[PDB]
RNA sequence: UCUCUC
RNA sequence: UCUCUC
RNA sequence: UCUCUC
RNA sequence: UCUCUC
RNA sequence: UCUCUC
RNA sequence: UCUCUC
């Protein structure tokens, strides 16, 4: 099932910016 | 900072005067529509008023409607649902205003000035609400883009008439969508990119691709987009390159501006309360919106079997453009856990015509946040075959653990000067998942 | 929806103007052929007129016929059977028109514009009729494909000259057929994929494979088709992979566009009745075709010992491209039980030359539906060895009980805005079984 | 005897999209 | 009458 | 002067 | 690498 | 199930 | 300017 | 996952 995969950092706050690495890199 | 303080204060004064114009226009329109204080603070009434203003100034649509009149709708009148409370229960009435009248009221509010900046502000607020409410996966699949990159769809519903502010706030995915639509249009009909209209279409293609280039962060993406722009009659290869560029934006994030564009009801209440945004100034990224939201009461219509807390959270994320933001930081800033879209027991804010306005009730929206933070236009720590291989290497090197915005935290509402940041310590993390 | 309403109205205006062009062209050609109202509403006369228009604009065939004249047929004249009613009985006459004359009439009808979109619309109507009438299992077995996958043969009879509309409406099976024909042609003669013609053939192969890739739904099929495209001189392995891809499309359905392309007689009657499709607009997927069919009378020739109801059902399914649709939903929408092909006591609509036009009669076609529904370009709930194993796992996981299009129902003809859907409650289910 | 085995959903209506599972999967 | 290396 | 999370 | 200078 | 499209 | 459900 | 934006 599809869904959000990344995060867009609207707030300037110390973060780690998650993203689903196996699914994004599976396209290559 | 430096001697650019004077420049930073002139911009504050100008945005304050635009906010004052919006607020006093809302006050005047509330007086001309005979709405009480409770109805004037309704979010649906504010949405209707804003939509009427935006429709009144739409030059191209008005010209087309004038030349091709619609079915039973004269092209010189605007309107929308107006929700008025009588004997305890709510009731909707369709109002109709002359568009010349609306334009005259808007100009009189802004001291005889057009002030398209205020209209752009209202449009950006609407776009933020739409992004926080609805998913356009249908437009994604129709254009061939993966419906998984919904996080790059910031500012997708913005009309083209939005100026530089609209281009700054709209995301990389929307730019890729516009470029891909142009590519498909040229693929369908080869008379595209040729003739008098060919000049205009090439100019528009150039400009949108240039500002997409300016939106990116790393040099490899910035060079691939330049390679895409150079092709005179782009085809499937350029479309594939744009798809790859959009996919790379999920890890190598692009710089997208985020602004807190509040509904016109809040500005109208502030102007009625005596706030002088012209004197005090304003800033769409600083404490000014957060402080204003803290002291403002806004009411909204709740459909039967709906949670006011979920609708208030939706309206808050729309106000602060936190639709695609990490859920942990959003919950930390708000102080109340922010529930993803799938578990929100609420539909859209706008009420459809085919609804019974007798089982509907109004609930006060809790637009209060425990902390406040500065909105950023930046990405993260982002530190033709050759370009693709380089970008793939960059994305493979990146991990979902690198700490970005090092040393930058969240401030308290008392800390107006952002003297003491609070770095959060860290559950779900995607809204549209 | 969103601010794309203006874009959605411009497309409506353009398709309305193409429908107006078709209708007024039919009116002009009826005046130039001296046909009464009854003959002008005959479906066979409309088919003949449409075929003459399509033949007049066929550039490649006309050029070849000019360079290689046929036996007793000059390459500058078109025509076809014209059925005229005299003293109660029908009678056929072969008419002959200059192709320059037909092109001039078509251009004058569309205000001096070529308007290849209208020709594509007529071709799509013909293709839908052919799909609803005849089975091309012979072309399936000749190309090696299983004759069981006749449901994927949507838009198989469309000529190559159809633009993006033809590619959108044609099914996955037809794309696999075209690719397999190219594969066989390259297998027969190895000078294929080599030289000046090699460039053109590779370009065409690339483009057809790309749009077949865009037609699919799941990522595994979309990657296997990309693997197939990459081979420079494809052989038997690529043909086998394409066969497997087509077989997988029966469970993992592909997205195929469906449009209601009506015969030119209906558009001509609407234009004569005063309908302005340019002002009101049109949409091949909305209520506009269903509403138009409800108010239109169309007559057809009935062969001796034939059922007018079966021919009317065939023409209705051809009009709405419901040849491969589930029989239960088709019967629910129409309101009259839809009989499969095997039990239809009717032959094709087009009447052969070697027929006696003295035992033939005309019957009014019942092109009325109890409900109406929106046609969809989507599949269902679709939620090199590795790719094949993944696809086989996906197909094995799927069942013929999963509910697709959840929450989407059928509307009444009074419900023009599709406000209140009616979800059907559920006999045979295959037309060509 | 051969025949239609699947369904192509032209109409956007809540359906179940029948297909003859034993015969389709018998090919593998 | 402010402040901050990246 | 429309509407809809996927 | 944009903690504010649209 | 190839009544013609090698 | 042809024709045919399997 | 395209209930309409060819
Ligand atoms: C706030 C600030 O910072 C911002 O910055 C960034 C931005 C800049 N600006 C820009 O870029 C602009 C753009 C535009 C556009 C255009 C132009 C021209 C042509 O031709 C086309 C176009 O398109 C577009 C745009 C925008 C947006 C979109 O979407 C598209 C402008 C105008 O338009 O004017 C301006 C500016
Ligand atoms: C309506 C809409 O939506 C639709 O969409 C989808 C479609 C798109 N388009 C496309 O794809 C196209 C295609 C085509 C083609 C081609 C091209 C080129 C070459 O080379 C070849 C080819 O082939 C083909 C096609 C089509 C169809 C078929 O069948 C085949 C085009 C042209 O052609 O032009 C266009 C577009």
């Amino acid at each position: 099932s599809s869904g959000q995969i990344s995060i867009q950092p609207t707030f300037s706050v110390q973060r780690n910016l998650p993203f689903d690495r196996p699914t994004i890199m599976a396209a290559f | 900072t430096d001697g650019e303080r004077q420049n930073a204060t002139e911009i504050r004064a100008s945005v304050g005067k635009m906010i004052d114009g919006i607020g006093r226009f809302y006050i005047q329109m509330c007086t001309e529509l005979k709405l009480s204080d409770y109805e004037g603070r309704l979010i649906q009434n504010s949405l209707t008023i804003e939509r009427m203003v935006l429709s009144a100034f739409d030059e191209r649509r008005n010209k087309y409607l004038e030349e091709h009149p619609s079915a039973g709708k004269d092209p010189k009148k605007t309107g929308g649902p107006i929700y008025r409370r009588v004997d305890g229960k709510w009731r909707r009435e369709l109002i109709l205003y002359d568009k010349e009248e609306i334009r005259r009221i808007w100009r009189q509010a802004n001291n005889g000035d057009d002030a398209t900046a205020g209209l752009t502000h209202m449009m950006i607020w609407h776009s933020n609400l739409n992004d926080a409410t609805y998913q356009r996966t249908r437009a994604l699949v129709r254009t061939g883009m993966d419906p998984r990159m919904c996080s790059l769809m910031q500012g997708s519903t913005l009309p083209r008439r939005s100026g530089a502010a609209g281009a700054a706030v709209k995301g990389v995915g929307t730019m890729v969508m516009e470029l891909i639509r142009m590519i498909k249009r040229g693929i369908n009909d080869r008379n595209f990119w040729r003739g008098e209209n060919g000049r205009r279409t090439r100019i528009a293609y150039e400009r949108m691709c240039n500002i997409l280039k300016g939106k990116f962060q790393t040099a490899a993406q910035r060079t691939m987009v330049d390679q895409v722009r150079e092709s005179r009659n782009p085809g499937n290869a350029e479309f594939e390159d744009l798809i790859f560029l959009a996919r790379s934006a999920l890890i190598l994030r692009g710089s997208v501006a985020h602004k807190s564009c509040l509904p016109a009801c809040v500005y109208g209440s502030a102007v009625a309360s005596g706030y002088d945004f012209e004197r005090e100034g304003y800033s769409l990224v600083g404490i000014d919106p957060f402080r204003l939201l803290q002291n403002s009461q806004v009411y909204s219509l709740i459909r039967p079997n709906e949670n006011p807390a979920h609708k208030s959270q939706l309206v808050w994320m729309a106000c602060h453009s936190a639709a695609f933001e990490d859920l942990r930081v959003s919950s930390f800033i708000r102080g109340t856990k922010v529930v993803p879209r799938g578990k929100l027991s609420t539909r859209g804010v706008q009420i459809a015509s085919n609804e019974n306005m007798e089982t509907m009730e109004s609930s006060t929206l809790e637009l209060r946040s425990r902390y406040w933070a500065i909105r950023t236009r930046s990405g993260g720590n982002t530190n033709t075959s050759d370009m693709r291989t380089e970008i793939i290497r960059l994305m493979e090197s990146a991990r979902p653990e690198d700490v970005s915005f090092q040393g930058r935290g969240v401030f308290e509402l008392s800390d107006e000067k952002a003297t003491s940041p609070i770095v959060p310590s860290f559950e779900g993390s995607y809204f549209f998942g």
